């Protein structure tokens, strides 16, 4: 998933 | 001596860590508060957290990072972040009481108080050990940061897609840092293979907190202190 | 008059709510601390897993709950958290300053507070509707613990199997509540049908809020704030 | 899942 990762990310 | 390239990325590197360290240390109000079972495990997981969002927000400004795909950028930062996390705290780490300071002594962490968040001395003595062996290199900010950057682009690691341009974006890091050893840190001739081989303790460092951090996340009860970002980069679900 | 078995049903109740409400809120400088985007979001978000932990003490205390399998109980728990929340803030509620007083100025929440943890007026000022007008019902603590019991052990929960049990315990739940209210509160004549519509409010509190929680928490730079153990309850992964 | 939960209810 890792949801928060990929937000971070922009 | 050095390019105007290898000395931007220098430029580039600096700049996104001063962008993203804190030298007042002035968030760390913010978290759940240091106690002094397991207690010292919300603070320090707070404070975890904090840094990966951190660690991201510099590996964002990496040159060439935020080229790669996705789930290269995610495959290198689960993979790397604890590495980072210990690495950048070296810059609050103390020799003179063997601990990290930052700020007030409310935080400052010692052996002990990472004891009261679940890990044993077989992490901490080579943490600690590690930490004073890397102080006493006294890198200069540009070979810190170089080294932070290349830890981040190691392409073995699990998961990675794109050896070979993950190689070559670490590759023009060594080879920025190598002659910045070289022209502009006097009696510096030892220092990249020093370095090089803090490197490779981070390896061991990282594969020990896996095993403690897979035993402490196993029970509900101790995970459930944990934040959602901390489970996500330190899980395995990747 | 009661009997000794409705009697010892609200002696464990009592019992029950007494060990896991803590009058003191010795408990919240536990919390991420609060500030006055989203900058209360931390704070809340603490506050109210605490507050989950504390409703799952609770309900492992109710007469029958801890003997419907994992799954009903599971069900119930993540059906009426939320509920029970807002019921048992109401001890803590003022109708002098409107707002929930825990201590210090500190733990002082006032509507604009729970407006910068992402809810809105549609929430808001029915809850403090339903917090004032609950406030001035007055009720003993034997009539609050049994309200929330009762409210726990709803049937018409979704994902709730045995109906038939759950709804047994409720009904004994309720029984011992309307004659409670008989023959120990004076003037309680009209107490019991205000009760139930008081249940009704919560169904709706708890509808509205489900739709605010679904738009945080798909936000992934809010729900990173939330704890594992809100995001479980809350979540909608049963 | 609900890991916290199962724990959490002993
Ligand atoms: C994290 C930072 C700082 C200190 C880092 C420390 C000192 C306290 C103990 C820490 C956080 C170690 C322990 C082992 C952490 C790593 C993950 C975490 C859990 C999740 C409990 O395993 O425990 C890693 C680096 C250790 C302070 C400052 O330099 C900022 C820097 O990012
Ligand atoms: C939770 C409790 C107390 C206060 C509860 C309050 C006052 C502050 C705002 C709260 C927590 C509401 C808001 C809407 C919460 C519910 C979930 C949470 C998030 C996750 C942000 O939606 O917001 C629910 C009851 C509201 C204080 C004390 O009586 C203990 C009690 O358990």
């Amino acid at each position: 998933r890792h949801k928060i990762l990929h937000r971070l990310l922009q | 001596m050095l390019s105007d390239e290898q000395m931007q990325i220098i430029n580039s590197l600096v700049e996104a860590h001063h962008k993203t360290y804190d030298d007042s240390y002035s968030d760390f109000v913010r978290f759940r508060p240091p106690v002094r079972r397991l207690s010292m495990l919300p603070h320090l997981a707070d404070l975890v957290s904090y840094s990966i969002q951190k660690v991201i927000g510099f590996a964002k400004m990496i040159p060439g990072f935020r080229d790669l795909t996705a789930e290269d950028q995610i495959a290198l930062l689960k993979s790397s972040a604890i590495e980072i996390i210990m690495l950048r705290s070296n810059q609050s780490f103390s020799l003179e009481d063997m601990s990290w300071s930052c700020g007030g002594p409310d935080f400052k962490y010692c052996i002990n108080d990472v004891t009261k968040a679940g890990h044993t001395l077989e992490l901490l003595e080579p943490l600690v050990k590690f930490q004073v062996g890397l102080k006493k290199l006294k890198l200069h900010e540009e070979e810190h940061v170089l080294l932070m950057a290349i830890c981040l682009l190691s392409p073995d690691r699990p998961g990675v897609q794109d050896h070979v341009r993950i190689e070559a974006l670490q590759d023009r890091l060594c080879d920025v840092l190598q002659a910045y050893i070289r022209i502009q840190h006097p009696g510096g001739r030892l220092l990249y293979a020093k370095m090089i081989q803090k490197l490779a303790d981070l390896r061991s460092l990282n594969e020990e907190h896996s095993k403690q951090y897979r035993s402490l996340s196993f029970q509900p009860e101790h995970s459930m202190q944990l934040t959602p970002l901390v489970l996500e980069v330190f899980g395995s679900e990747v």
